[PDB]
């Protein structure tokens, strides 16, 4: 019957969702089609114009080497959005599947998967990412995606298991098995639509956190290489002119802050819509 | 000058339509008054409006409350403390969630009488309060947490909390609704004998009408917000005037349990010595405990008839409901249908050819019928796991079943959200008899409904049998609603059959103790 | 020597 | 309560025995040879006992008997850690006396007075403080306070008293102060409408008593649990916070080891931080079991 | 509530990790020189201006500048008890000038007679010691030269002519980890840990036995190995550092008001160059000399030294520094160091007419000194002018950036420099461009230039020894082994709790003169 229609109508009048969705659409279009906004190469550096004020020929200015900051802050958006999305798109699948399995089939699966997620929760994301990217001499985008996905799943798996085993209590799965349905078809047909809630609500926040941690990883020198333009590595080199008096620092940092805030408030709105009950203990 | 003189009242909840629309009642300063009314009729809200506990959106918009001359309809949050504990007491409804789960019950009872300061003489009076309220061992029961007590003791402690300051008026907001009848009688017989020597007044807020007439002295009936009829108790049950009171007294099982109840070899189901053995790993992982949920039950169920299984909580009547449907593995019994249930048939081939002739009906309408469906996709399901023809058949059938359970036939896109449970149970009944089975297992299907809605479902199952030739196995928790339908009764205690005989050798001449106190525990 |  | 810890430690054991395996695996299995990815250290250390299991056994025995390894400055890791722990401890006491005083004192008010302008403002500020990354916020604070309006020192630098260790603490605590202000508010606003609260207020005792013995006592348990579980992100933030303020703590040591690309001394420190995190996880569960009698007897 | 245990009387200075052990004849970098010169004390001492005075030697006499006789002041001692005599000099020089030991400062012993038969091949002529160093008695010794060298007495103060203790000639592998000198300072024997903490710091304390020319006025030093000059400058401003040697280029337009009468600026004898080995693809033969005359004519030095260094550098005019005696800024053939893209694009075509180009051009630097700006500027300029793709390659430490170059294990172009030792122009040319010098990283070999410099190292007077150096530079202008970029203008800055900071002729502060309290 299309449940999500009434949820759309309920959260469609909320400005906190509307502005978030508009910002997300804008960010996705900037990340997908960069050449529509700019017309110049991000890497071209004309040294004869080193530090120019923002004028009709450069809407954001020009940094020490000669690049213009507009293209350098557009293509960085491209790279950062790619890295952030490719990792949550896999964390969702893996964590959700594992939490659904261990949490609907009871023990002999729950024990193993709970011990595994307990092992993987005993080591944080930033520390493990730093340690593993240390000995990764050849680093690129897909390696950062894989290393983020390898350590970002446990919380999603925990939330999915908690949301599924609670669904297994309500006795419509019981009425379904009382008329003949092997546990897998029951799992899919009934448990998945009624439990893909909080998993998305947390996947959005996980995407935001992935963007943040990839930025702060690339700032420490161990992250995306220098051959790709990115906030962090751009901020890392723009932070040195502030003492002399150039506010070049704020365009990449401002873009990054807006990008993260969009996904954070979108996740908050989606939590408020899909699952406003478990807001007294998880957070 | 009465001790409570409410007249005129209206309690709107956030600029919506009012819940109370003109109630007026008076307690005669020493008498017992009942506030009888159906659910959602603003019968408890009224109480929450007298004290001041209106939840998060309420506000009195008319009338006034006057407790012994001094008006109190103005909730002066500082003045209410000279009245809230020592002059007007309150006994909540739910026993499990009305106690702070992180404080011992002794602490919660000794903090409810503490106006004078002392630590030792107050913990030596919060124990005497629990002893006089009625409690097996008030020494160590007052050293437990609210989750280690059991149902009736939590309420027996809430009563002691409510009567800590010796009030002049108690407000018992449905105190014994969620208790089984055996203690639902003892708690009330103790409360009505405790508030009888203190001179305390009493204001019952029930949902029955033959219960109040047994306990209360003046009855007031409420509908949708307005008082409908109010007079002496013993003249409001045997001589009603308003048509609502008529259809409220003619639908109580306590009258009609004295009716004529008008009505192939049989013996389809044959149970013999069923047994279920549960072990719990509480404490050390190797000191497992032995506990028999179902212990040696045995009977025989004749075709085209009914059989009610009764017993309070912990009687294993809900575990026995699973072992019959095949949803739980027994230990030393056989439930052979004819040649079914694992002997010749229900091995690998009749694991589906059995589900199409035995179907359950569950207890609460809100749990079953998962939210993300429609009334059509919920009834079509048992034709989608089996196989029947599409839109020609599968659509024509569903909109014909809907007409057997008397539904408007326009509710085929409504999610189970906007269904107002009571007709949400007519969908769980229609889904059950979608493959025309011959056995239904009603696991308290009608226990969680209103007083008037419940009277219609029993009157619907009783003629959904005379035509189809069904065969019920009804499972209830009280002898109240049996006399109408059941033709044979089985009683269970602690998971062992007690008495088994026809529904006349049990309602007029029982031959056992525990089933002779289930008779003298109904409001009759 | 060689500059740092 | 007696039979709860006996199950908690028995569950902890496999987590430790499995988390050591991942560290030794990232030490031993790499693209070809970690000996070239991490010469007399190839025969004395890693004596080429190819039966990996016994190498792991000797490694764990060494880790147990105080032998962690050798730092990049020629000193055993035990010495550098014992010399650089007091500073990071005094830094973590701040940013935990901030996120637990200001956060809770704002959450309680925003919960008791929900639906108001103050509630809206504190929520919209907590949602903004998380957006700003840690490094840019740290550098902006350092600039604005040290350089422009000269109040605080630009870098601490080996002279770390609580006087000049106060700005890094605030910077490190403002992150995760926006969590302990949006969690306790949502706990209090939903716990102040329970049933036992109504039953407790319907029996006399005044409003301060209700708020302090029935609402806060019940709603401050998840806050403590989250404060216990936040150490994993506090550790990660300490690196970036002691990198730009030049603090000689464990975070600063790890920052130098990452910057100078000294790979054998990053694993030796992270294999200690992981054990510390596991110990504090167990020690926080042992308190969550003592503050709520429903899991203690569950 | 806490702090440190060091006394508020040690003078904190900046520094860097030595890429080589602390042995006099084994170090060829300033990061180790600025500690060896503190620890030891040779035959002659250099003051701030650079004029040598007799330090340990009592007399250095001669008759025709080929035969030298040196005497030694009786009464000196290493910081172990063992005296200083002629053997401590002769044996140290003989050990430094041996081919088997493979020292980096070996070529410095070339003027001495009997050097060919001690350094070179280990076959067909085998005597372990030079035949120019003779010891008359316990104190005095005589030295013979091949040809009369003009600047011999001037170089005796170098850090390669230092004496070594007897107990060093039995285990030279532990000495480099714990040296025992006889100079103004000494390694603080640490009861609470080691004195030298690799990649962290190293601290020294005065030597109570020293009675010489450079007696310290402070009470101990502590070199702190920093990871970037931004943090170094922040520490200098915060009060955690007493003398900052090199101000980072990101603070050259604000330092005048940040420090404010606590800084100074003047010429120095340092330079900067860009090198590329002669063992790379497409960089050897003729194509490889055209491919260097092209890189030299595609870099805008006046624009870099104005937009990045705020005017505190000088575009190079020859292969030496500007503050040296006899320097000439108007050599013929100098117009190969000028910016000219129309010529940078002719030379690239003249090289592709020998072999096409394919690959990347990487310029490697050490990130702990603030080179990123000018390295990226040079890379962008080369890319824009030539069309090829050039990039920068950072490495975290000078000690680890030099160990890849020293053993020929690098495969890209790299930055390099040279900080003078004694004020002589030949010292900027010989150790970098002779045949088998220790610091000859590119691989340059030119016997014509070697002989044209060995004919200048024997001129009768001092003014006729500069014209010959200027004529010898005419061959480097035609070969272009390295690409010179600019000369330094050293800016140093101190703090409030220090009162006698002054800099020398080569940009280093005058330790042993810094008064703190
Ligand atoms: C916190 C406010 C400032 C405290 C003053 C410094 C405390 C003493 C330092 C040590 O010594």
């Amino acid at each position: 019957t299309g449940f999500w229609l009434d949820a759309w109508r309920g959260l469609r009048r909320r400005p906190k969702f509307v502005i978030a969705a508009a910002l997300i659409l804008l960010i996705l279009v900037v990340a997908a089609f960069p050449s529509l906004f700019t017309a110049a190469d991000p890497t071209y550096a004309d040294p004869s114009q080193s530090m120019l004020a923002p004028s009709a020929a450069h809407w954001f200015g020009t940094d020490l080497q000669g690049h213009d900051i507009y293209s350098r802050t557009v293509y960085g958006a491209r790279a950062s959005v790619t890295v952030g999305l490719g990792a949550t798109l896999a964390v969702f699948v893996v964590g959700g599947a594992l939490g659904a399995l261990a949490g609907f089939y009871g023990s002999w699966i729950d024990a193993v998967v709970s011990r595994v997620t307990d092992v993987f929760l005993g080591l944080p994301l930033l520390l493990a990412a730093i340690v593993l990217m240390q000995v990764m001499h050849h680093r690129t985008v897909w390696t950062v995606i894989a290393i983020l996905a390898l350590f970002g799943w446990p919380q999603v798996a925990r939330i999915a298991r908690g949301a599924v085993l609670e669904v297994r209590a309500s006795d419509y799965v019981l009425a379904a098995k009382a008329l003949g349905l092997n546990r897998f078809q029951i799992l899919l047909r009934h448990a998945l639509p009624n439990a893909v809630g909080p998993v998305i609500a947390v996947a959005t926040v996980a995407l935001g956190i992935f963007i943040v941690t990839e930025a702060t990883l690339s700032y420490l020198g161990v992250g995306l290489p220098t051959s790709v333009v990115s906030w962090g590595g751009d901020i890392n080199v723009a932070q040195t002119r502030l003492r002399s008096g150039s506010p070049i620092l704020f365009y990449p940092a401002g873009a990054l802050a807006i990008t993260v805030l969009a996904f954070m408030m979108m996740g908050d709105a989606l939590r408020d819509a899909l699952d406003p009950a478990s807001r007294a203990w998880r957070a | 000058a009465p001790l409570l003189s409410v007249e005129g009242l209206e309690v709107t909840f956030g600029t919506d339509a009012p819940a109370v629309c003109g109630v007026d009642l008076a307690v005669r300063s020493g008498q017992t008054v009942a506030v009888v009314g159906e659910s959602g009729s603003g019968k408890s809200t009224t109480a929450a409006a007298i004290l001041g506990l209106l939840p998060a959106g309420g506000r009195i918009t008319a009338g006034r409350v006057v407790f012994d001359g001094r008006d109190i309809t103005g909730a002066d949050a500082k003045r209410l403390r000279s009245i809230r504990g020592r002059e007007i007491g309150y006994v909540p409804q739910d026993p499990m969630t009305n106690l702070n789960p992180v404080w011992k019950v002794g602490f919660q009872v000794t903090e409810a009488l503490r106006a004078n300061t002392d630590g030792r003489a107050a913990r030596r009076r919060a124990v005497e309060l629990l002893a006089e309220a009625g409690l097996p061992d008030p020494a160590k029961q007052a050293g437990r947490y609210p989750h280690q007590l059991s149902g009736g003791m939590c309420q027996r402690a809430l009563i002691a909390i409510g009567l800590a300051g010796r009030p002049r008026l108690l407000i018992a907001d449905e105190p014994t609704s969620a208790l089984d009848v055996t203690v639902q009688r003892q708690v009330l017989d103790h409360l009505q004998g405790l508030t009888d020597e203190l001179g305390t007044a009493l204001l019952l807020i029930t949902h029955d009408l033959a219960l109040a007439a047994q306990r209360a002295e003046a009855v007031v009936v409420v509908r949708r917000g307005v008082v409908v009829e109010s007079g002496a108790a013993q003249s409001i049950l045997q001589s009603p005037q308003h048509e609502y009171t008529r259809r409220l007294v003619a639908a109580a099982p306590s009258l009609t349990a004295r009716s004529r109840r008008p009505p192939q070899a049989g013996d389809i189901l044959v149970v013999s010595e069923l047994t279920k053995i549960y072990r719990e790993s509480r404490g050390a992982p190797w000191r497992r405990v032995e506990s028999r949920a179902v212990d040696g039950v045995s009977f025989r169920l004749p075709r085209a008839s009914t059989l009610a299984i009764v017993g309070e909580s912990g009687s294993g009547k809900s575990t026995l409901a699973r072992m019959v449907l095949g949803l739980l593995q027994p230990t030393s019994g056989t439930v052979v249908f004819d040649g079914t249930y694992d002997v010749g048939a229900l091995a690998r081939d009749q694991v589906l050819a059995f589900r199409r002739r035995v179907q359950p009906v569950f207890q609460n309408p809100y749990s079953s019928l998962d939210p993300m469906y429609s009334v059509f996709r919920a009834i079509e399901e048992p034709l989608r796991v089996h196989h029947v023809g599409d839109r020609r058949q599968r659509q024509r059938a569903v909109r014909e079943l809907v007409d057997q359970v008397a539904l408007p036939s326009s509710i085929l896109g409504r999610r189970p959200r906007e269904l107002s449970g009571g007709q949400r149970q007519r969908v769980a009944i229609a889904r059950a008899l979608a493959l025309r089975p011959e056995v239904l297992v009603c696991d308290e299907a009608v226990s969680a409904l209103d007083v008037l809605v419940q009277a219609q479902i029993l009157d619907l199952l009783a003629d959904l049998q005379a035509d189809l030739g069904l065969t019920y196995l009804f499972i209830s928790h009280d002898l109240a609603v049996i006399r109408q339908i059941a033709d044979d009764v089985l009683v269970m205690r602690a998971g062992r059959v007690v008495e088994h005989a026809s529904t006349e050798e049990v309602f007029s001449r029982p031959r056992h103790e525990y089933t002779r106190q289930l008779l003298q525990a109904i409001p009759g | 020597a060689v500059a740092a | 309560m007696g039979w709860y810890v006996a199950r908690r430690v028995a569950v902890m054991v496999p987590v430790f025995l499995g988390a050591t395996l991942l560290i030794y695996g990232m030490v031993f299995l790499l693209p070809g040879d970690p000996v070239a990815a991490l010469a007399a250290q190839l025969r004395s250390h890693y004596h080429l006992d190819d039966p990996f299991l016994v190498q792991y056994l000797r490694y764990l025995g060494g880790i147990l008997h105080g032998d962690l390894g050798r730092a990049y400055s020629g000193l055993p890791v035990s010495a550098v850690l014992a010399h650089a722990f007091p500073v990071t401890i005094r830094l973590a006491l701040i940013a935990l006396a901030v996120e637990a005083v200001l956060g809770i004192g704002f959450g309680v008010i925003a919960g008791l007075r929900q639906g108001g302008i103050f509630d809206s403002a504190v929520l919209v500020t907590g949602l903004v403080i998380i957006a700003i990354p840690i490094f840019v916020l740290g550098f902006l604070a350092q600039f604005l306070f040290g350089v422009q309006l000269e109040i605080a020192p630009v870098t601490v630098g080996e002279r770390a008293s609580v006087g000049r260790l106060l700005l890094p603490g605030i910077v490190l605590g403002a992150m995760s102060f926006a969590y302990v202000v949006r969690l306790t508010r949502s706990a209090v606003a939903a716990n102040a409408h329970a049933d036992y609260v109504r039953t407790a207020t319907a029996k006399g005792l005044s409003r301060p008593r209700v708020v302090t013995v029935h609402i806060l006592r019940n709603s401050l348990i998840p806050v403590v649990t989250f404060l216990g579980a936040d150490l994993g992100a506090l550790m990660g933030g300490a690196i970036v916070t002691e990198g730009i303020f030049n603090i000689h703590g464990v975070g600063g040591v790890l920052y130098q080891a990452v910057t100078r690309q000294e790979t054998p001394t990053v694993v030796s420190i992270v294999t200690v931080l992981v054990l510390i995190y596991l110990i504090t996880n167990l020690l926080v569960d042992l308190l969550y079991a003592a503050l709520d009698p429903r899991i203690r007897y569950g | 509530c806490g702090g440190g245990v060091l006394s508020p009387d040690v003078v904190l200075v900046n520094g860097g990790e030595p890429p080589n052990p602390l042995i006099p004849t084994g170090t060829n970098d300033s990061n180790g020189g600025r500690i060896i010169d503190r620890l030891f004390a040779g035959l002659m001492s250099y003051d701030a201006v650079g004029k040598p005075s007799l330090e340990v030697a009592q007399s250095i006499e001669s008759a025709d500048n080929v035969n030298y006789r040196i005497t030694v002041k009786p009464g000196w001692k290493f910081t172990d008890g063992s005296p200083v005599t002629a053997h401590s000099f002769v044996d140290a020089w003989n050990y430094g000038a041996l081919s088997t030991n493979a020292q980096l400062q070996q070529h410095f012993f070339s003027p001495i007679e009997g050097f060919d038969d001690v350094a070179g091949a280990p076959g067909d002529k085998s005597r372990t010691t030079m035949s120019g160093l003779r010891v008359v008695n316990d104190l005095e010794f005589t030295v013979r030269l091949k040809a009369p060298t003009i600047d011999f007495t001037l170089r005796l103060g170098h850090s390669s002519f230092y004496p070594l203790p007897d107990s060093a000639f039995r285990d030279m592998a532990a000495f480099g980890r714990n040296p025992i000198g006889n100079g103004p300072y000494k390694l603080a024997d640490g009861p609470a840990g080691p004195a030298w903490e690799h990649n962290v710091r190293i601290d020294l304390v005065p030597n109570p036995d020293y009675h010489g020319n450079r007696k310290p006025r402070n009470k101990g030093l502590r070199f702190e190995f920093y990871a970037n000059l931004d943090t170094a400058y922040a520490d200098l401003l915060s009060g955690n550092l007493d003398v900052l040697d090199t101000i980072p280029p990101s603070a050259l337009t604000v330092y005048q008001r940040d420090l404010g009468d606590h800084a100074t600026s003047g010429p120095a004898a340092i330079n900067q160059t860009l090198d590329t080995p002669l063992r790379l693809p497409h960089f050897g033969g003729e194509e490889g000399r055209l491919r260097r005359l092209a890189l030299s004519a595609a870099i805008n030095r006046p624009q870099i030294c104005q937009q990045i260094f705020a005017g505190t550098r000088s575009p190079a005019r020859d292969f030496t520094a500007r503050s040296l005696p006899g320097f000439d800024p108007n050599l013929p053939g100098n117009e190969v160091l000028d910016y000219d893209p129309q010529r940078a694009r002719r030379l690239w075509a003249q090289a592709d007419a020998i072999s096409p180009w394919s690959g990347r051009y990487a310029i490697a630097y050490n990130a702990d000194a603030g080179h990123r700006d000018w390295v990226d500027a040079v890379a962008n300029s080369i890319k824009n002018v030539l069309g090829i793709d050039a990039v920068a390659a950072p490495q975290p430490t000078f000690a680890g950036f030099r160990t890849q170059i020293t053993n020929r294990a690098i495969d890209s172009a790299f930055r390099a420099g040279w900080r003078g030792d004694y004020p002589s122009m030949i010292e900027f040319l010989a150790p970098l461009f002779t045949a088998g010098a220790g610091s000859n990283d590119v691989g340059y070999i030119n016997p014509e230039f070697d002989a044209a410099l060995a004919a200048a190292e024997a001129a009768p007077t001092l003014t006729e020894s500069h014209e010959l150096v200027n004529d010898a530079q005419r061959i480097l202008f035609h070969d272009m082994p390295v690409v010179p970029l600019w000369d330094y203008i050293s800016v140093v800055g101190w703090s409030s709790q220090v009162s006698n900071v002054t800099v020398t002729w080569n940009g280093l502060p005058d330790y042993e003169n810094i008064v703190k309290a």
